RNA sequence: UUACCGAUACCAAGCCAUAAAAAGAAAGAAAAAAUUUUUUUUUAGAAUCUUUUUAUGAGUAGAAAAUCGUGGGGUUUGUGUUGAAGCGAAAUACGUGAGUUUUCGUGGAACAUCUCCCUAGUGCAGAUCUUGGUGGAAGUAGCAACUAUUCAAAU
RNA sequence: AUUUCACUCAUAUUAAAUAAAAUAACUCCAAGUGGGCCAUUUUUGGUAAGCAGAACUGGCGAUGAGGGAUGCUCCUAACGC
RNA sequence: CCUAUUAGCUGGUUAUUUUCGAAAGAUCUCUCAGGAUCGCUGGAGUUGAUUAAUAUAAUUUUACCAGGUAGAGAUAAUGAU
RNA sequence: AUUUUAAAAUUAUUUGAAUUUUUCUUCUUAUAAUUUAAGUUGUUUCUAUACAGUACUUUCUUAACCCACUCGUCUUGAAACACGGACCAAGGAGUCUAGCAAAUGUGCAAGUGUAUAUGAUUCUUUAAACAUUUUAUACGCAUAAUUAAUGUAAUAUGUCCAUUGUAGAUUUGUGGUGCCCCACUUUGCAUACAAUACCGGUAAGCAA
RNA sequence: UAAAGCUAAAUAUAUGUAGGAGACCGAUAGCAAACAAGUACCGUGAGGGAAAGAUGAAAUAGUACUCAGGAAUGAGCAAU
């Protein structure tokens, strides 16, 4: 005998392959694979990396918030591993140049009027073969719905989770642990 | 019930399975209805089957 | 028991038959593990009947050759045995059970010109 | 019908078993109910820094493009 | 479909899953939302903390078509526009646009956000909240009250 | 005080599997037998893939992956009066294993698909389990109330 | 108190030693369990008990191999071919 | 016939190999043969480390802190003698 | 098919110096070969001048030597003087529907889902498939919260700008050791910890 | 605009009768019943209620003749 812990193996913790089916999809995954062994750039194995991830860890990016990402980097190329969506709130447009794996038909016509243009990730591949003047941007990934009912159960003392509910008003869960009335709040 | 889930709220209780439909027919009766619609059209002879509203 | 021939070692001859099964004749002799407290088959007591495991597996280098030191693909007609024109000194035929025999004399003496062996080249005559 | 009622034999194997988790070491925490008359007269302070700031940051945009 | 259930995996062992000692017998706590606030308290309090009591006054026939109101925030207001006609009003400085929300489907204009300065809007709504009255005001504009 | 004998533990070497690692997506001739002529064998490049290196391997309740088999459907491409399915006995056969494959005999009319998918009333040693058939006990227990039978003939 | 600016505190042997220390940290969704017993040492009730009740470790349960003739808990030692 | 009424209780629960691996404590309960909830376990996924470093440690060393058990006392206090 | 190379060792000729003064004395200071380097090679015989023999491979049967209590179950504990099981064949037990959530795959995205219907040169199959009414208000969920409630409703017009700080992925310019890691310089995603402003309710102060 | 009245269509159909079809079952399955099945049989009565399909293409080929035996039945140099 020998005293190890999990004896003498180790321990990864994360996904290993695609789990998607899509035939460009799995190029795209070869294609990254090459050139992040053969050139260790740290730029292309991190991108090796996020084309791999679940839906929800590739949240879409506005074009509001693009836009204010690349105020103070111009005639650069903004590298995005998920879709870029419109945004009605913005008035007006600058020129810029993005590479994203979608774009939605209102924010591609918006990006080509001002004069910038769209790229896909195999033509980023014979261009910045080892992303020199390029950012890696990622959008918001804890804003969906489902996060707001995690953390602390909703009644531990102070927390913020939503709780389950059928509907919502003053005859759904408002009256006992939620004011000082009825024998206590939260 | 022992987990973080909402509260249960079926209506289940009474003997619900004497009166359950499933609606296999729903694009045969449209096609009768519009060949009945249609056979009126030609006994009226011209007129129409519509009326001002 | 290890047994070998030339470079083929196999680990075990025998059987791995089923706990109980020469004393009740509802027990059939293919193996099923056996589960339930108190079984001194689970447990590993000295004396009964031993458990497969992957420890008895085969060399990658010789595990699915025949004495022969051939594999064997299985034809049903004569279309079927073209592709061994490019391979075939590592591959050997076996003519399949429900074929009639006029079928089986020409599989036969194609085979014979193609210089592959039949393994079962007797039967039906 | 008796039975046993206490006992805290493998409590700490299992404790043991996923280490003794220790706090997290923050920088900063919150001085919600803290001394008051000290720290509203800190938010007053740092108003005051943040405007010098702000308005040297204005000028120097204001002289740079001419 | 029953090719990936579960269940295949435990079709040779005794129990099916469910453990030797504590079987799956049926009901050994009670019936749907029974044992709450005796011995089911605690999933109660930590899971659904306000659940039990009762709050408020009584309205007795409600008719939900009297106080149907949807909004729209200033944020909005200029992205309903198409982008071709969203341009000119940009250069030319002497004609503003004029904006009927409940054409739209909207009822009270609401005020968050920002305008764009010195482009005045002119817009008629049946409801107008006070800031936003105030910042359609600011960049040279009008509100106007329709029924 | 010495020698010796003795584990599934310790050491060295082979092999199976699990975990981790070093690498690979810009391709060219090697022997032997034959008297500078012929003949054999090979001449590789599938990405959950191909080579090579190290450490490790107990398990009830419980959880997960890969794999084997059954009735039926779509696609593909097959067997059969020169004998299908099924059944009996087997095998210089393959697999760690569930199994797969083949020979002989019987049989007399249909049977597959592993190319990839869909689908379910889909896998038994037990439940004083259901229905049907069959044993040892065994040529054994037993064939005991009601007084009682005999001689000769016919058929 | 905070905000700036200037100067300066070992590091290649790491502000004491040792470390198959990142086999780490965190979030989510769920199973089984919630009758225990035993040994050395400390220890309560009882004349005592293979009795009843506690403490710190290690086991048996969930576990086979060599030894104690024999033996769920003792000694050596934990398991691919 | 309603009716396949209900059962916190007895009995049963169907192929292979490979990997990880428990609890029999604790809080509330018309609760004591049950249950919810925390603890112990599996799976999924990010963030990190891959730089013989730092985070880290059922271990020591150096500096400092808190204690009234084994012992002792009866001429020091209390209570025995 | 180009780390079974390099180096190292050995042997025989050499180019020079030591010292231990020598047929294994040292220092690859020049060429050739060899292995002790760079995980087993050779010679004879037999099978045999065979075609299934009594030999070789394989499957059954029967001995020896060592070892081996009856399975399933509840239980701290089962070979038990604990319960079920005389034998064999067929049958035999986590499924279906509603409603919610988490995980994952797919489509589109501030929107998304063509409801009931209607249309068509749809009509064995077809009870399928196809279509949508010739500055465009059916409905659900989402896009805004909060209060018992009358209700009220998210920096603010100085600038289409997009609140503040610490750590932090990626990028920009110099130098160090080997595209990587360091020391400065530039930018500052996701996220963690805090600060600030504003919206709904409640206190406090003032109040036509 | 109460204390009188009539009235098609769009809706339903575990019954009766006819027609068509299915990723349904295949004689311990499917309706209890694939057959002289609500039949045989049980109960004073209200009621209860089964088991049981297959020679061969053709019997318009279903076994002629002989021997043994009281007969059943067996055997053949004999027969579909
Ligand atoms: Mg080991
Ligand atoms: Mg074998
Ligand atoms: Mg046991
Ligand atoms: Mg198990
Ligand atoms: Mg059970
Ligand atoms: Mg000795
Ligand atoms: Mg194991
Ligand atoms: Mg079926
Ligand atoms: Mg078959
Ligand atoms: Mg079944
Ligand atoms: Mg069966
Ligand atoms: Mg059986
Ligand atoms: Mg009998
Ligand atoms: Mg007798
Ligand atoms: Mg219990
Ligand atoms: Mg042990
Ligand atoms: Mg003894
Ligand atoms: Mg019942
Ligand atoms: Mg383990
Ligand atoms: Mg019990
Ligand atoms: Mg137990
Ligand atoms: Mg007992
Ligand atoms: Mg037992
Ligand atoms: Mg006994
Ligand atoms: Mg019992
Ligand atoms: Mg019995
Ligand atoms: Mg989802
Ligand atoms: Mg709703
Ligand atoms: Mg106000
Ligand atoms: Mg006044
Ligand atoms: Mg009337
Ligand atoms: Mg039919
Ligand atoms: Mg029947």
């Amino acid at each position: 005998g020998i005293a190890l812990k999990n004896v003498g193996r180790i321990k990864k913790h994360g996904r290993k392959h695609l789990v998607s089916k899509n035939p460009y999809l799995r190029l795209l995954v070869k294609l990254y694979n090459f050139l992040a062994r053969r050139t260790n750039a740290n730029f292309n194995k991190i991108i090796a990396k996020r084309l791999i991830m679940p839906k929800r860890y590739r949240p879409p990016l506005s074009l509001s918030k693009l836009q204010y990402h690349m105020a103070n980097h111009p005639n650069d190329i903004a590298v995005v591993v998920g879709s870029i969506t419109d945004d009605k709130r913005l008035f007006s447009l600058k020129q810029l140049k993005v590479c994203a794996l979608r774009f939605t038909e209102t924010a591609r016509k918006r990006i080509e009027d001002a004069g910038g243009e769209c790229l896909t990730f195999d033509q980023l591949a014979l261009k910045y073969p080892t992303g020199k003047k390029c950012v890696l941007l990622r959008g918001p990934t804890k804003a969906r719905t489902a996060e707001k009912h995690f953390g602390k159960a909703p009644g531990k003392p102070k927390s913020k989770a939503r709780p389950y509910v059928r509907s919502k008003g003053r005859k759904f869960e408002k009256a006992r642990g939620r004011r000082k009335s009825r024998a206590y709040k939260k | 019930v022992a987990h973080n889930n909402v509260l249960p709220n079926v209506h289940l209780h009474k003997w619900w399975q004497r009166h359950v439909r499933v609606n296999f027919s729903k694009n045969i009766k449209k096609k009768k209805r519009r060949l009945l619609r249609e056979k009126r059209r030609k006994a009226n002879g011209g007129t129409p089957i519509e009326k001002l509203h | 028991a290890v047994k070998k021939v030339g470079k083929i070692i196999k680990k075990r001859t025998k059987k791995f038959t089923r706990f109980q099964s020469n004393r009740f004749m509802r027990v059939k002799p293919a193996w099923r593990k056996p589960r339930g407290i108190d079984c001194r088959v689970r447990r590993r007591y000295k004396g009964t009947n031993l458990m497969p495991s992957i420890g008895y597996g085969s060399n990658k280098k010789t595990k699915f050759l025949l004495p022969n030191n051939k594999y064997k693909y299985v034809v049903k007609n004569v279309k079927e045995m073209e592709p061994l024109i490019m391979n075939h000194t590592k591959y050997c035929v076996q003519i399949a059970h429900n074929v009639s025999s006029k079928k089986r004399k020409q599989i036969i003496e194609r085979a014979k010109q193609m210089n592959v062996s039949v393994i079962n080249a007797k039967a039906r005559l | 019908a008796k039975s046993k009622n206490h006992t805290n034999h493998n409590q700490n194997r299992k404790a043991h078993k996923n280490g003794i988790k220790k706090p997290k070491k923050h920088k900063f925490m919150s001085r919600k109910g803290l001394d008051p008359n000290f720290f509203r007269n800190q938010k007053y302070c740092l108003k005051g820094i943040q405007k010098k700031k702000k308005e040297l940051k204005l000028k120097a945009k204001q002289e740079k493009n001419n | 479909a029953t090719r990936f259930k579960k269940n295949r995996k435990k079709r040779g062992h005794v129990s099916a899953g469910h453990g030797r000692v504590g079987k799956h017998r049926k009901h050994p706590g009670g019936r749907g939302k029974a044992g709450g606030l005796h011995h089911m308290r605690i999933n109660f309090d930590k899971y659904h903390p306000g659940y039990f009591g009762k709050v408020g006054m009584r309205h007795l026939n409600l008719l939900k078509n009297r106080t149907y109101c949807p909004t729209i925030n200033v944020d909005k207001l200029w992205g309903l526009l198409p982008e071709e006609k969203k341009k000119e009003f940009s250069e030319n400085k002497d004609i503003a646009p004029v904006i009927d929300v409940t054409r739209k489907g909207y009822f009270k204009v609401l005020g968050n956000g920002k305008l764009k300065h010195n482009q005045p809007i002119v817009v008629k709504a049946r409801y107008f909240s006070s800031v936003a009255e105030k910042k359609i005001k600011a960049v040279g504009g009008q509100c106007i009250l329709v029924a």
